[PDB]
């Protein structure tokens, strides 16, 4: 599951 | 503060490719390189959705996964539609796609189905107002075939953006909705193209073809749960 994305939202 | 002209302040700006006009898969591999960033810039875009950030976590990984091309054709789309008059293909200032590379080789099929998007955008006359508010729309157009763990919130934000098409239309009601709901329509159709070209460089690694870890995870995930068949985009016909 997409790794920096996340850490984007998250 | 008005929501139409509150999109117009977070509408990202253009990102320059920063490329060396002076090969078919250079070209790919830039066009990749740059789009991550893209995705960098509509992630913020994102987040800066007035209603986006009630959507639950999950959702929002979900939604930009799922239109995140979608939403990088159709601007690409406006792009070549205000700069050109649908002429040529304007990824940033300093890439345009002329008739010349568009002869380059594997690389005809993709470009043709990037221009029909702007093609769309000629034959409509598309006003500023309106593409902000349908690209809102993209954003929640695709979605998971199971479900929406927060198919109450999101249904209503959906709406929302469409009583703003309503707003953004009638400045410019109810003959021409039919056209653009048609047209909100047809892009799942025709970025389910790219889409694919775009898993085929992606996995055929003797290709030689790069994306930035950005796009590299995205597509990495996104790519099985595409292949089975498990997205259903919400249409409007
Ligand atoms: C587009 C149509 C027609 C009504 C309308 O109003 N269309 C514009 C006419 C022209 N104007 C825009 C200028 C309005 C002038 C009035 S003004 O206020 O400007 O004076 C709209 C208006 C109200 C809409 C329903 C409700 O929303 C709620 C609900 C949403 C669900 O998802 C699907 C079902 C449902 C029942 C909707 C269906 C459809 O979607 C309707 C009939
Ligand atoms: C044909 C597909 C569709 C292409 C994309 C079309 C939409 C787009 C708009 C841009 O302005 C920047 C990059 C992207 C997001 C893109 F242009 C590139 O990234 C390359 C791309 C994915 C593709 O060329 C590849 O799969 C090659 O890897």
């Amino acid at each position: 599951r997409p790794a920096i994305l996340y850490a984007l939202l998250s | 503060p008005t929501l139409i002209s509150l999109l117009e302040v977070i509408e990202p700006e253009v990102l320059y490719s920063g490329y060396d006009s002076t090969t078919s898969t250079r070209l790919m591999s830039t066009l990749n390189r740059l789009g991550g960033r893209q995705v960098v810039s509509a992630v913020k875009w994102a987040k800066a959705l007035p209603g986006f950030r009630n959507l639950h976590l999950d959702d929002q990984m979900t939604l930009l996964q799922y239109s995140w091309m979608s939403l990088m054709a159709f601007s690409l789309g406006w792009r070549s539609y205000k700069q050109s008059n649908g002429n040529m293909l304007c990824f940033a200032p300093d890439l345009v796609i002329n008739e010349e590379r568009m002869q380059l080789p594997y690389m005809y099929d993709q470009c043709q189905q990037m221009l029909k998007i702007s093609s769309e955008f000629v034959r409509l006359q598309v006003s500023y107002d309106e593409y902000l508010c349908m690209k809102v729309l993209l954003l929640l157009s695709t979605v998971p075939k199971d479900g929406l763990k927060s198919q109450a919130v999101f249904d209503e934000i959906r709406m929302t953006y469409i009583k703003e098409l309503g707003k953004a239309i009638v400045k410019r009601n109810w003959q021409r909705f039919y056209q653009l709901t048609k047209l909100l329509d047809s892009m799942h159709e025709m970025v389910g193209g790219l889409l694919q070209f775009c898993f085929y460089t992606f996995v055929n690694k003797s290709l030689s073809v790069e994306f930035p870890e950005m796009l590299a995870e995205i597509i990495s995930n996104q790519l099985p749960k595409f292949k089975a068949g498990s997205v259903k985009p919400l249409l409007f016909h």
